[PDB]
């Protein structure tokens, strides 16, 4: 998978950011995209679970209406190993949102253990 | 952190330690699915357990998991020095998102 994130950014409070990660070497449609924040003060918090195959989205109750997640279409490098991108838009950042952001690939395509993150990228540092 | 752990785990080189992860009846484990993760603060985590005891690809059989009606446990044996990381337990349902819990440091006493 070798997930690659956009990279660290510095920003003034009371505003919005778009953070993007580029998948490689695994079909993008099959596996869910799982967006995550690790705030050093607050520990780990969940952000979102977007399906790249349809418009199915799932979001944590603490962040309703505050964050909008979307995905691009894939590009066929070769059969069963494509390249695709996903990004999230987070409105109205504050001091509380100063940590490391990761996106991840779902574990399985089917079964009760889907929507569970397996591969993780290096991540980006958000300082606000 | 509705999914509470013990926050103080230690084991000796070659012995076996156990880590617990419990919570309320609204965010529980009997009616939920439990997954376990190795997360060094600063690095990207790694999967160990996904369903409730099933072992992830690329994990030596020294790890295992069990689930009671009120708490979930992992029993790690052969504690090499590289096990000094932090484990965050995850409670997830089939049709919803996981609820990560607090963090438990693990200490390998008796190393060199
Ligand atoms: C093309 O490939 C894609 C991706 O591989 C397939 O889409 C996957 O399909 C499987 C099987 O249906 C999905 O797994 C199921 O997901 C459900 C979760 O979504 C529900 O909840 C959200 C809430 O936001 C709703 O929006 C959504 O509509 C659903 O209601 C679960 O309900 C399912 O659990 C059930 O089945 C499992 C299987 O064992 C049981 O354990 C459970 O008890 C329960 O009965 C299940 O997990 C998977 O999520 C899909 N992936 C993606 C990325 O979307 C396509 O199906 C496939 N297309 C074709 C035509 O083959």
């Amino acid at each position: 998978g070798q997930l690659v994130q956009s990279g660290a950014e510095l920003k003034k409070p009371g505003a919005s950011v778009k953070i993007s990660c580029k998948t490689s070497g695994y079909r993008f449609n099959f596996y869910h995209i799982n967006w995550i924040r690790q705030t050093a003060g607050r520990g780990p918090e969940w952000m979102g679970w977007i399906s790249p195959y349809s418009g199915d989205k799932n979001l944590a109750p603490a962040f309703q209406d505050r964050v909008i997640m979307t995905t691009d279409t894939e590009v066929p490098v070769t059969s069963f190993t494509s390249t695709g991108a996903a990004y999230m838009e987070i409105r109205n950042l504050k001091f509380d949102d100063t940590g490391t952001y990761f996106c991840a690939k779902g574990l399985l395509r089917d079964g009760s253990s889907t929507w569970l993150p397996y591969l993780w990228g290096q991540g980006t540092l958000l300082t606000v | 952190s509705v999914l509470t752990q013990s926050a103080s785990v230690s084991g000796s080189l070659g012995q076996s330690v156990t880590i617990s992860c419990t919570g309320p009846n609204s965010v529980c484990c009997s009616h939920k699915s439990i997954s376990w993760y190795q997360w060094p603060p600063g690095r990207a985590p790694t999967l160990i357990i996904y369903e409730d005891n099933e072992r992830a690809p690329g994990i030596s059989p020294r790890f295992s998991g069990y689930k009671s009606y009120w708490s979930a446990y992992l029993t790690i044996s052969d504690l090499r020095p590289e096990d000094e990381t932090t484990y965050y337990c995850c409670s997830y349902t089939h049709n919803s998102g996981c609820v990560f819990g607090t963090g438990t440091k693990v200490s390998v006493l008796g190393q060199s």
